[PDB]
RNA sequence: GCGAAACAGUACCGUGAGGGAAAGGUGAAAAGAACCCAGAGAUGGGAGUGAAAUAGAUUCUGAAACCAUAUGCCUACAACGUGUCAGAGCACAUUAAUGUGUGAUGGCGUGCGUUUUGAAGUAUGAGCCGGCGAGUUAUGAUAGCAAGCGUUAGUUAACCA
RNA sequence: UUCUCGCAGUCAGACAGUGGGGGAUAAGCUUCAUUGUCAAGAGGGGAAGAGCCCAGAUCAUUAAAUAAGGUCCCCAAAAUA
RNA sequence: UUGUGGUAGACGAGCGUUGUAUUGGAGUUGAAGUCAAAGCGUGAGCAUUGGUGGAUCCAAUACAAGUGAGAAUGCCGGCA
């Protein structure tokens, strides 16, 4: 019913048919990925990580986050540097919980 | 990216409580009163929604101050004029106005805020066993 | 410049005790009257020097790449005077040769008059002597008609 | 004395908030019907039932 | 060749003005005050990204600490028991469990309480 | 259906005219005339003339009922100024700014006239978005 | 750009020598708005001419500061470099995008240039907006890079066509 | 960090620890030697602080372990004897 | 694999404006200008649509500069 997965470095609590956003995974939209690291599943929680517990997910999109403008400025010191960041993400939805 | 946590959307599970300060220390009573008023002890704490329960304090004149603080520690209030600094000893506060003393002690343990006004409002402090607050059906808990 | 512009060489206001800022003239660069600090001048050179052998080498490679290519046909005196001085005949010649849109350049050694009478109302095509063509005129051509004796003079000039 | 800081366009309107005008009380003449400001002679010189001035 | 400035100054100025949209009065109208506010707002945004990472951790710690005190256990010992039992779960997900799934959160506390470490 | 009347370079200042214009906005025709005829202000015998002309060209030119007209908006926009030199003391001088106002009065017959203005604004926005979508379809077509 | 695109060395300043501005654009064609209504009139609203009158003599385009009107959101126990990160509720629907407008409330937060060991500064400079406003040219020297020509090399200056 | 060539900027420094001179074992004083920081360096502690302590900011993450410092409330985190 | 705080300063790589030369292209079925919008870039910056506007403008490769405005009790005009 619920699981604690570790995609990238973050931990997500996921239900059935739940769409959450993780860091870029380098996978085309439409494929069927299998998340490996699972912490808690149902009621049996493994200490380091559960063995053979897999979370089957489908990748929906590979969009980018909102633009972030980093403007570093040293007051009265002739230093105004500007930079932009658009962090890529990937959205994926849970399909089935492997036993 | 990640999943955001749940925060209460102006949900009011607030309830009424009763405590008896028969022999409770001023500071030891005030710390738990502030925790109860702020709702910090609640499982779900959203710090912009004042999710904290009301509290009524009985027997304010019966509280105690340890040591020689009843005659050596002074409470100070200054008006905006010159010389308007009024001083009251611990014993005088414990006799003349004990409700104000407990009220001020609880207020001092709260963050400078625009919600702290409402938080200190939800403290009903009485100097006697009687109280006009029995229509709220407040539950009774000790040493809180 | 600041000195050349007609204006008052006096101080408009006093140096001190006036609420206004210090000023020294009414025709300063930061004034609306206008004294241009540096500005363009009519004494600039704009000229560059290139060695004689370097120019010969540039002309050598440009002739090499332009020659032995398409639209580099050979021409003689007969059609240089068969034009009759009428540009209609030369328009037909360019139409027959399919060189209408090309910027064909005639390279001529004897300065024929009938060919020069024509091709003068044509902003596209042009005719030059061997001692008059340069690198730029050669590679702007996109097509050229070279006389046989012009070609004989070309090997001689290169040496 | 003069302002060391310029007053914005918001403080100006806050001060002018009390500069609004009031509508003077008006009534109807009892012989011709046109509106006249209260407690004053109308345009016909007829105040109540008394002919005050000659007609305009 | 007198190059004249036009559409160059105005475009780069209107960019700063567009960024400073929603400010108080002249802070969105004049280019100079708008530019200063955008730079200051960028500094604030930079500093608060770091501070968000720390403040949300503190909130999770507070919620988790409260959820434990109802059961008689403290935060300082709960994390120690988690480490000895090898269980690796964020305080974020643990707090999310205690707010959304009380029964399963109670299951985790029960195992860390008494079961043999490893 | 808004009828309107205008007056350029009115000698009254906009500051001293807005005070009188706010006494007639939203008022009925007859009541607005009655209010403006008995107010002891300079900018009262000029707004009255503009109002009367606007009523005339509303019930004659545009064909309105005449018993449903209300003052929709009466404003005094800023007009061109005139600069003069007032001689001060000790040889100094200041600049007197003679202020003028562009007066405009507008009356309507429909008490819901603001809705149509918002509707026209919405229509302009919709046409912009519709053009963008049509351009996107063309882009995908190629 | 000549100070001067217009009737500019004019208006204007000074006893005088002298100093010295600003200001261009209707429309293809005046066809420059007959006539009606309100008004004392200018003028405005219709009509008419015109492709266009929101091109109307205020006459190409019309920016910002500035002044007013209004849909939507918020604001009268509130300590504020006015923003930022979270965040309810309200109102909409887009360069379809984990959307947009406002922001009850919580955490954090003393501007920009200058010159100084050190400026939130009780040091300094700017009321705001727009335009203009400060590393050039000529002749030589050195060094880096690159090309042409080369071991009795290399290259012309003036001048002539 | 040695040698050769091109282009510089710098010649007003400040404080803390340590050894001294002048001063009175006064100075946030003045003049030296040496170790560091600031100048030209944010973050955390010191309630607030250029120079003290922990350290060195490429950007994003509502992930985890720690340094100085701390765990009644403000304000994250403790219990035994 | 080692790195990426930074003033004075040294070095390298680029953006943008006006014009000229070669190529191609758009424009009264609407160019420049100009306003608005919920776009794209690491940065100077670059697009799309709609309104207004009424005749020029754009892309590539080179070349030449009166080539980049927030400050000078800066000049001029307008407005608080
Ligand atoms: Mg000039
Ligand atoms: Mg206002
Ligand atoms: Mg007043
Ligand atoms: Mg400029
Ligand atoms: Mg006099
Ligand atoms: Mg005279
Ligand atoms: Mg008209
Ligand atoms: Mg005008
Ligand atoms: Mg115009
Ligand atoms: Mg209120
Ligand atoms: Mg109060
Ligand atoms: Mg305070
Ligand atoms: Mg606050
Ligand atoms: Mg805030
Ligand atoms: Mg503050
Ligand atoms: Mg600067
Ligand atoms: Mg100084
Ligand atoms: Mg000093
Ligand atoms: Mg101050
Ligand atoms: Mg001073
Ligand atoms: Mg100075
Ligand atoms: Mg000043
Ligand atoms: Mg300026
Ligand atoms: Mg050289
Ligand atoms: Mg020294
Ligand atoms: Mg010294
Ligand atoms: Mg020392
Ligand atoms: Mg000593
Ligand atoms: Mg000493
Ligand atoms: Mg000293
Ligand atoms: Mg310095
Ligand atoms: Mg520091
Ligand atoms: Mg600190
Ligand atoms: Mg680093
Ligand atoms: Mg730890
Ligand atoms: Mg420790
Ligand atoms: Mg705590
Ligand atoms: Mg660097
Ligand atoms: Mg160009
Ligand atoms: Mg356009
Ligand atoms: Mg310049
Ligand atoms: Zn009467």
């Amino acid at each position: 019913m619920h699981a604690i997965v570790v995609c990238g470095s973050k931990q997500y609590l996921v239900h059935e048919n739940d769409t959450f956003f993780v860091e870029k995974l380098e996978a085309p939209v439409g494929k069927e990925i299998q998340l490996d690291k699972v912490l808690m599943l149902d009621e049996k929680i493994g200490a380091p990580y559960l063995e053979k517990a897999r979370v089957v997910c489908v990748v929906e999109k590979h969009g980018l986050q909102r633009k972030v403008n980093v403007i570093k400025h040293i007051s009265q010191k002739h230093h105004l540097k500007k930079y932009g960041h658009r962090q890529p993400y990937t959205k994926l939805k849970v399909v089935r919980f492997v036993h | 990216k990640t999943s955001m946590l749940t925060k209460e959307q102006a949900n009011k599970r607030r309830q009424w409580y009763i405590v008896d300060a028969a022999g409770l220390v001023l500071g030891k009573l005030a710390v738990k009163a502030a925790d109860l008023i702020r709702g910090k002890n609640k499982v779900d704490f959203t710090p912009n929604q004042d999710c904290g329960d009301y509290l009524i304090i009985i027997n304010s004149d019966q509280v105690v101050l340890t040591g020689n603080k009843k005659e050596n520690e002074f409470w100070y209030h200054h008006s905006q004029y010159i010389g308007g600094i009024k001083k009251v000893s611990g014993r005088d506060m414990l006799k003349k106005q004990s409700d104000k003393l407990v009220y001020n002690a609880v207020k001092g343990m709260l963050p400078d805020n625009r919600l702290s006004r409402r938080w200190i409002t939800k403290v009903h402090v009485f100097k006697g066993d009687k109280h006009n607050m029995e229509a709220q059906k407040p539950t009774t808990l000790n040493w809180s | 410049t600041k000195g050349e512009v007609r204006g008052g060489g006096k101080k408009p206001y006093k140096q001190k005790h006036t609420g206004k800022a210090r000023q020294g003239s009414t025709r300063n660069p930061h004034f609306v009257g206008g004294g241009i600090v540096f500005g363009p001048k009519p004494n600039r050179n704009y000229s560059l020097k290139l060695n004689k052998k370097a120019h010969t080498a540039a002309l050598h490679t440009v002739w090499s790449e332009k020659l032995a290519s398409d639209n580099t046909h050979l021409v003689d005196q007969n059609l240089f005077n068969k034009t009759e001085g009428k540009t209609k005949v030369m328009m037909q010649f360019l139409k027959s040769a399919k060189l209408l849109d090309k910027n064909v350049l005639f390279v001529v050694n004897t300065l024929n008059t009938n060919l020069e009478q024509s091709t003068s109302n044509i902003k596209n095509v042009q005719v030059k002597h061997l001692d008059k063509v340069s690198v730029r005129d050669l590679m702007l051509a996109n097509a050229l008609l070279v006389e046989k004796e012009v070609l004989k003079a070309l090997e001689g000039k290169f040496k | 004395a003069v302002q060391q800081r310029r007053s914005s366009k918001h403080r100006r309107d806050k001060r002018r908030s009390h500069d609004a005008l009031t509508a003077q009380a008006l009534s109807v003449c009892q012989k011709c019907g046109k509106k006249k400001l209260f407690h004053r002679v109308c345009s016909c010189g007829m105040y109540g039932d008394l002919r005050v001035k000659k007609a305009y | 060749m007198r190059i004249k400035g036009g559409k160059q100054t105005r475009v780069r100025r209107k960019k700063w003005l567009k960024q400073a949209s929603g400010s108080f009065g002249t802070r969105h109208a004049s280019y100079k005050v708008a530019k200063q506010t955008v730079i200051q707002a960028a500094k604030y945004a930079y500093r608060d990204r770091r501070n968000k990472k720390r403040d949300f951790r503190s909130l999770w710690i507070l919620r988790l600490n409260a959820a434990l005190r109802e059961q008689g256990m403290t935060y300082s010992v709960f994390i120690n028991l988690l480490k000895k039992h090898n269980i690796e779960i964020n305080r974020k997900v643990l707090s999310e469990l205690a707010i959304k799934e009380p029964s399963k959160f109670n299951l985790i506390v029960q195992k860390v309480k008494s079961e043999q470490p490893k | 259906m808004i009828a309107f009347a205008k007056q350029f370079r009115v000698r009254i200042s906009p500051q001293k005219a807005r005070l009188v214009c706010q006494l007639i906005v939203g008022k009925k025709t007859a009541d607005a005339q009655n209010i403006l005829s008995n107010t002891p202000k300079k900018a009262a015998t000029l707004i009255a003339k503009l109002l009367n002309s606007a009523i005339a060209n509303a019930t004659n030119n545009h064909g309105m009922n005449g018993d449903a007209l209300y003052v929709f908006e009466c404003v005094a926009n800023q007009g061109p100024s005139m600069k003069r030199t007032i001689p001060r003391a000790k040889g100094s001088s200041n600049m007197i700014t003679k202020r003028s106002s562009n007066l405009v009065v507008k009356l309507s017959d429909n008490p819901n006239e603001r809705q149509e203005l918002i509707k026209q604004q919405k229509a302009l926005v919709k046409k912009r978005v519709e053009g963008q979508q049509k351009a996107k379809m063309a882009r995908q077509k190629a």
